[PDB]
């Protein structure tokens, strides 16, 4: 209903999508309002009610516990042609991506405090059922008042299994060398080689590599100063085999991840 | 260098 929202003009140019500023009537709650065409929905799946709707909403409603770490889906709507997915609205924000170009490489101790928010982030995806499969700068807001980081975009993602997945719809320069090897990956180590790209991302100003052929070489080199401790995790990431990458458990009782901020130190450090 | 976005 456009009676319970102020709809306002297009967010970012169209860069997250059909996302446009609104806010919420009852009670001037700023919103986000997201609009995705039945026609171009890859996955579906079936709510508890047993209505249909794109799975994106699935799993939206899953991580939508209020956990502040992604974002929030306040309500959805069908149209004829359309689902229309209610978002909060952070503000003032940026993305991880636009950060990271004006900024340059980060700040180990930067760094750390954004990793390990991810970290946080998608585990409570994964322990909501949630793969989110498109980990990367782009899908990362910063709320640059409270310091905290948000997962957005679940237009990839999928129901958590532990079964192999033969399918993929991300973003292939973050993608794992066993699915551009054989179009096969299992959804925790495929992550974590994600992660291990976003940790490199930010530590040295941009992703290392950009071709299939790097993807599955298994050399990483450090374009920027970056402590031991800081290469051996990610090194340790994006191992070529997935079962020699480290699970969630591992990452965070890793040497380098210990003595991170809280958010609102990051904010007062270096955000404000 | 030339960093860029990249489309899912
Ligand atoms: O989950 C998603 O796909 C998704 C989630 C959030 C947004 C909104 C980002 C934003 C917030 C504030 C602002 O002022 C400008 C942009 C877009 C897409």
């Amino acid at each position: 209903l456009e009676s319970q929202y102020q709809v306002g003009p297009l967010l970012g140019s169209g860069g997250f999508g059909s996302v446009y500023s609104g806010i919420r009537v009852s009670d001037n709650l700023p919103v986000a309002i997201k609009h995705v065409e039945k026609d171009r929905i890859s996955d579906w799946g079936e709510l508890p009610n047993g209505t249909r709707v794109p799975m994106e909403v699935v799993l939206l409603k899953k991580v939508s516990s209020g956990f502040s770490g992604v974002i929030r889906l306040l309500d959805w709507f069908e149209r004829p042609d359309s689902f229309v997915l209610i978002l909060e609205r952070p503000e003032p924000v940026q993305d991880l991506f636009d950060f990271i170009t004006e900024r340059g490489a980060l700040q180990e101790e930067l760094a750390r405090s954004f990793f390990w928010q991810v970290l946080e982030a998608v585990r409570h995806c994964h322990n909501c059922g949630v793969l989110h499969r498109d980990i990367k700068d782009e899908n990362i807001l910063i709320d640059l008042n409270r310091g905290e980081l948000k997962l957005i975009d679940f237009g990839s993602g999928a129901l958590l299994k532990d079964t192999v997945y033969t399918d993929f719809d991300g973003t292939r320069v973050y993608s794992p060398p066993e699915w551009i090897r054989y179009h096969r990956y299992h959804g925790r180590s495929a992550a974590v080689w994600s992660l291990g790209i976003l940790l490199y991302d930010m530590v040295c100003g941009d992703i290392p590599f950009e071709h299939d052929e790097e993807i599955i070489g298994g050399q990483v080199f450090f374009r920027q100063r970056v402590s031991s401790e800081c290469q051996h995790l990610i090194r340790w990431c994006l191992a070529l085999r997935p079962s020699d990458r480290p699970t969630f458990e591992e990452i965070q009782n890793h040497p380098w991840m210990q003595d991170v901020l809280l958010p609102q130190e990051t904010a007062e450090i270096h955000l404000h | 260098r030339k960093r860029r976005r990249h489309p899912s």
